[PDB]
């Protein structure tokens, strides 16, 4: 029974260290100035009917 | 860029795979020992082993010795080096006569480095920047498609700036280079959405590119080896390649350039390819400029030289004494000599014809036997110069082809150097004697 208590804690352990490094990545991967103003210039292939 | 010119009707030394002459091809006509013995340089300059060797072609006037060089040049073609210059060329008053030879034989050994470059093509499908006002940070992402493929590539600051000033967009085929950076648009793949300003300027459509996106290709850098030390010199020598003001380049610049080439070469990463400098009317050097060639053309990085003389026995220039070909002996003991003779009515003939296939001046029978007649009598550039203006004269009277009746009318007009000695010589009173004197009344 104990075993058991102590195999979930370290399974949520493990699930919550690897979640929070994907989002350690994810935070790394978005950055950029925080709030400002954007200007975009876009070209796109535009279909057309009669 | 080229017009009809004297030499222009020559592609070649036209020889067979034996190096025997034929009697008419490529242009060149006769000469067939002197053909013969051009071939024979030709191949030892594509061999590429011997070093240095100096050839002169001796022989009277008009007898072909510049259109033999055009001729080698021809068979030689592009990728190797033809350093065509006077005897005149070579005084010149930023340089010495030894400096300017110098980069004349430098200017005649080509330098190959080959380089491997990996290329992005495709048809643009999305391109997107997003830049903040008043901030410094951008970013970007493109979509750019091939046939078989399509992929997203997200995009750095210099791509970014690179893209945006090379105007590209969605229709638009481009090639991007991975190493150098630079954007080539090669051409549109539809209209643009039918906008007022540019309503039809891209009518040319160019077809999407097929294969893989990025793909490996093969560059060539050919330098000659002047251009090198003209690099290597100063700081500045880089613009002294288009301006000229290259000064005198220290000699252990060249010693230096010299090694690592040949390190180079050693280690596969450069390919040497000599050419031939070819001097027209090499009497006009002085006597300094003959012994630095006798020097200069035991180097090992020096190339092919070819000398046309026409003088005989004639006064070296920077000495008192005559001289065999108007060069000193030592010279003509390191070089040898090929000679060219007099035509024969019949090459002076189909000279003439062939020259006029190339200036397209349709020739009579008696109008080409007339001016073969003419040419034989008075010089085959005569009679050379008189087709086209027989031409000229044929269309005055509107016709399409050239009668006897027209070269008459372009001998009477213009003159030979026998009838203008004659006029003058009759007229003697009418012209500055070389004792300043000339009579300029009539009575
Ligand atoms: N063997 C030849 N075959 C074809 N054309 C020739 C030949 N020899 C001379 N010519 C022509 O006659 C002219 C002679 O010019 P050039 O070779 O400069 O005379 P030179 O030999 O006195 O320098 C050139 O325009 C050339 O086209
Ligand atoms: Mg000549």
């Amino acid at each position: 029974k104990l075993n058991i208590l102590s195999l979930d804690k370290f399974k949520e352990q493990e699930v919550w260290k690897k979640e929070n490094r994907l989002a350690l990545q994810k935070r790394q991967k978005q950055k950029f100035q925080p709030n400002e103003t954007i200007l975009q210039f876009l070209s796109t292939a535009w279909l057309m009917t009669p | 860029l080229s017009l009809i010119a004297a030499h222009s009707h020559i592609t070649g030394l036209g020889l067979d795979e034996n190096l025997q002459p034929r009697p008419t091809s490529e242009g060149m006509v006769g000469q067939l020992q002197a053909r013969r013995a051009a071939g024979v340089i030709l191949k030892m300059v594509q061999n590429g082993t011997i070093a240095g060797r100096a050839v002169l072609v001796a022989g009277p006037p008009s007898t072909g010795k510049t259109a033999l060089a055009m001729g080698v040049s021809q068979s030689l073609g592009k990728d190797v080096p033809f350093t065509a210059i006077a005897g005149s060329e070579i005084f010149s008053l930023e340089l010495s006569k030894t400096e300017a030879l110098t980069q004349a034989f430098r200017k005649s050994i080509g330098i190959k480095i080959k380089e491997e470059t990996e290329l992005i093509e495709g048809e643009v499908v999305e391109i997107q920047i997003d830049r903040s006002i008043t901030g410094g940070h951008k970013q970007g992402k493109l979509t750019i498609k091939t046939t078989d493929m399509e992929t997203i590539y997200e995009l750095g600051n210099k791509m970014i700036d690179g893209l945006t000033k090379e105007k590209v967009l969605a229709g638009d085929v481009i090639s991007i280079d991975k190493a150098s950076g630079k954007i080539t648009k090669l051409g549109r793949s539809f209209a643009r959405s039918r906008d007022y300003d540019a309503m039809g300027a891209d009518t040319r459509f160019v077809q999407c590119p097929e294969g893989e996106l990025q793909k490996r290709k093969t560059v060539v850098h050919t330098v000659s080896l002047h251009e090198i030390d003209v690099i290597n010199s100063r700081t500045q020598g880089f613009l002294a390649l288009f301006t000229g003001d290259t000064g005198e380049i220290r000699s252990e610049v060249r010693d230096q350039i010299n090694t690592k080439v040949a390190e180079w070469k050693e280690e596969g990463k450069a390919e040497i390819v000599p050419g031939v400098l070819f001097i027209d009317e090499v009497h006009m050097l002085d006597i300094e400029c003959f012994s630095f060639i006798n020097r200069a053309l035991e180097d090992e990085f020096a190339p092919i030289v070819m000398m046309a003389t026409n003088r005989g026995v004639s006064k070296t220039r920077g000495t008192n004494y005559k001289s065999p070909h108007g060069l000193p002996l030592d010279l003509l003991d390191r070089s040898i000599i090929i000679t060219t003779k007099s035509y024969n009515e019949q090459e002076i003939k189909t000279i003439l014809s062939i020259r006029a296939q190339e200036e397209e001046v349709e020739l009579s029978s008696d109008a080409l036997d007339l001016l073969t007649k003419t040419g034989v009598e008075t010089s085959l550039r005569y009679s050379s110069n008189l087709i086209s203006v027989a031409q000229q004269i044929a269309m005055k009277r509107k016709n399409n082809t050239v009668e006897v009746e027209d070269v008459k009318r372009a001998y009477l007009l213009f003159l030979d150097s026998a009838r203008s000695v004659k006029y003058v010589q009759e007229n003697e009173s009418q012209y500055i004697d070389d004792q300043g004197n000339v009579q300029i009344s009539i009575a």
